[PDB]
């Protein structure tokens, strides 16, 4: 899909110290659908694509200015308020494992060194999947229902929308002959907007002069229609065409999958007239819940460190759930 | 027998020209306004004390 | 200004793993004036010149024992919590964007490998320029008054203290001849302290001979009288001389300048008998804040997530503003 596909250059707010730029990764989309944690990130470059249309995970292609051009795999990043574990790449897309955060970075390096990086502002604290708050994923566990974006190279069921590119402006194409506008193709596709008389459309495959007129007045951008491009609200719509359309299947799509989630160990039970004592000795941060009969009165509590809970056991009986351990009963005694 | 002389004063930051507030004494304020006037089917503006 | 100026060492309370040592990387003062965040950073080290005084911005001079040595600029780094992004660098002075933190570090790499650094405590925590707490700087927005340390190298305005060096330890300057202290100044100011009756002060600039003393009774130090340092209280003055001072202007002074900001949505408003409902939908932190007549009653907080706040509006009128946005007045119905 990707030799009729192409990496471009887009909008992005902040390329660096909060300045704005033309960016080669600039950022279109962050998905924050899974329950594990995984973002689902879209970029305007190409992960594990060479120039020449052929698959490599080593490379990365990027748009370098007017062509695109080659970069590695290895110096891409992705950052909030520090380093993100990437999970996988494929085209325009990032899989993340990221530490909360208020912001979304992401980068690489070209030949010639040069940093390349785009920020925007994202909320990312991933909620909590069961009643455990843990930091690493254990082999055993409680099997809990999640979602992730899958780890599979594959382009099956999700989709997105690509149409023919817009126009990368640059002011070199267009000369002074010798008081006139001459626009050099260079075997390109070159749109071209005078403010003159005669001929300012196009589209131009072939060189063009435009007699009596200023280069200030003129307005030149890369051509195109042989190839694809992501239908990308950063950049514009062809002019020429209508609402002409097409479409690509994309990896990485969000599927229902079980979690591991960790346990803990049962408090020192003791018991007093229509009410139970427990010695809570947690290691990490675990979810104590309980309830009631016709009135429930649900109550939850993070209990961080150690903590001795005095609750009331009605004759209806008391049910309390201590993290991720099955739920005890308790009842009082006639 | 070494002893150590310490040194301390607090003069204006160089920021000073740049950040500052000026503390006033306000006193009799005068009142001024334009009175746009309906006047012969035309719109007359007025400034006055 | 830097054939008159020197690099050198001076005390620095934490060098690595919270000991203390004579750095040639010592923190003297953090300046934090500038509302954008910008951190003007004063270092015992000169960045952009070489030993031979010549500037060049690739490269980084620092006191290395007894005499400065060259130093890479890329090496150079400055953190808080995490890494800063480093703004600009001339002589003595560091600009950096920092994140939230409560240490400062700056370091470097010598020529020998070698990482030396300087952790100072400093409590950073930039406070928001406007109305919204944004991650990255916008192209567009609100112009609004904001400070800023200027990113060009020429030194006009703001100034240093600097004054003739204080002294530097050496022990192999002096040697037993043969049971008696000699005192090799090899082409140096040597200011010299020995426990024996005589000649025990100076500050020479010849060879001196103490009969009859030992090595252990004696103290030698490098001073210098050649060159200038900056009036450093991590620094000893000069005994000699007395109040004497000098004067050099530095890069990077602050100015008013102006900060670009966003705007947030426009949230669904319902109207009710002399009071006004939003329902806010903040996509990020935004302030809220609201007045009155002769009797304003002032009121902000900062809304976080969704919320519906009800609103008194007087007869004399209410004045709301949603963060980045142009206040709305509102006015209750005769």
């Amino acid at each position: 899909v990707y030799k009729a596909t192409r990496p471009y250059l887009a909008h992005c707010p902040d390329c660096g110290e909060g300045h704005s730029c033309h960016s080669p990764v600039a950022l279109e989309r962050i998905r924050n659908e899974a329950t594990d944690g995984t973002l689902k990130i879209q970029v305007s470059l190409q992960i594990g694509i060479k120039t020449d249309d052929s698959h490599d995970w080593t490379k990365l292609r990027y748009m370098d200015n007017h062509m695109p051009a080659d970069a590695e795999r290895a110096g891409l990043f992705v950052r909030t308020s520090a380093p993100c574990t990437i999970t996988g790449t494929m085209g325009h897309f990032i899989l993340a494992r990221c530490p909360k955060g208020e912001t979304l970075t992401v980068g690489f390096t070209d030949s010639r060194k040069i940093s390349h990086s785009c920020t925007h502002p994202f909320h990312h604290d991933p909620p909590v999947i069961g009643r455990e708050k843990f930091h690493s994923r254990p082999q055993h566990g409680k099997e809990l229902p999640c979602s992730t974006y899958v780890q599979s190279t594959a382009a099956t069921t999700e989709e997105i929308e690509v149409h023919m590119p817009p126009d990368t402006p640059d002011r070199t194409l267009m000369s002074q002959q010798s008081g006139n506008v001459k626009i050099t193709v260079n075997g390109q596709t070159v749109r071209y907007k005078c403010n003159c008389g005669g001929s300012n459309e196009g589209l131009t495959t072939t060189d063009k002069v435009i007699n009596n007129c200023k280069v200030d007045q003129c307005h030149a951008a890369v051509t195109n229609h042989k190839k694809w491009q992501y239908n990308s609200p950063l950049v514009p719509r062809n002019a020429e065409l209508g609402d002409r359309k097409g479409k690509i299947h994309i990896p990485f799509p969000l599927a229902n999958v079980t979690c591991r989630v960790p346990k803990a160990r049962n408090p020192t039970v003791t018991y007093g007239k229509n009410q139970v004592i427990m010695l809570l000795y947690p290691d990490h941060p675990t979810l104590l819940s309980y309830r009631n009969g016709e009135e429930p009165n649900y109550q939850e509590e993070w209990v961080m460190h150690k903590k001795e809970v005095v609750l009331t056991v009605p004759t209806e009986g008391l049910e309390v759930t201590w993290g991720n351990n099955e739920p005890y009963k308790y009842w009082p005694q006639l | 027998e070494n002893t150590q002389l310490s040194e301390a004063h607090v003069e204006k930051s160089e920021s000073c020209k740049t950040e500052f507030a000026s503390a006033y004494r306000a006193h009799t304020a005068s009142a001024s306004a334009k009175l746009r006037v309906l006047y012969q089917g035309n719109n007359i503006t007025v400034t006055a004390y």
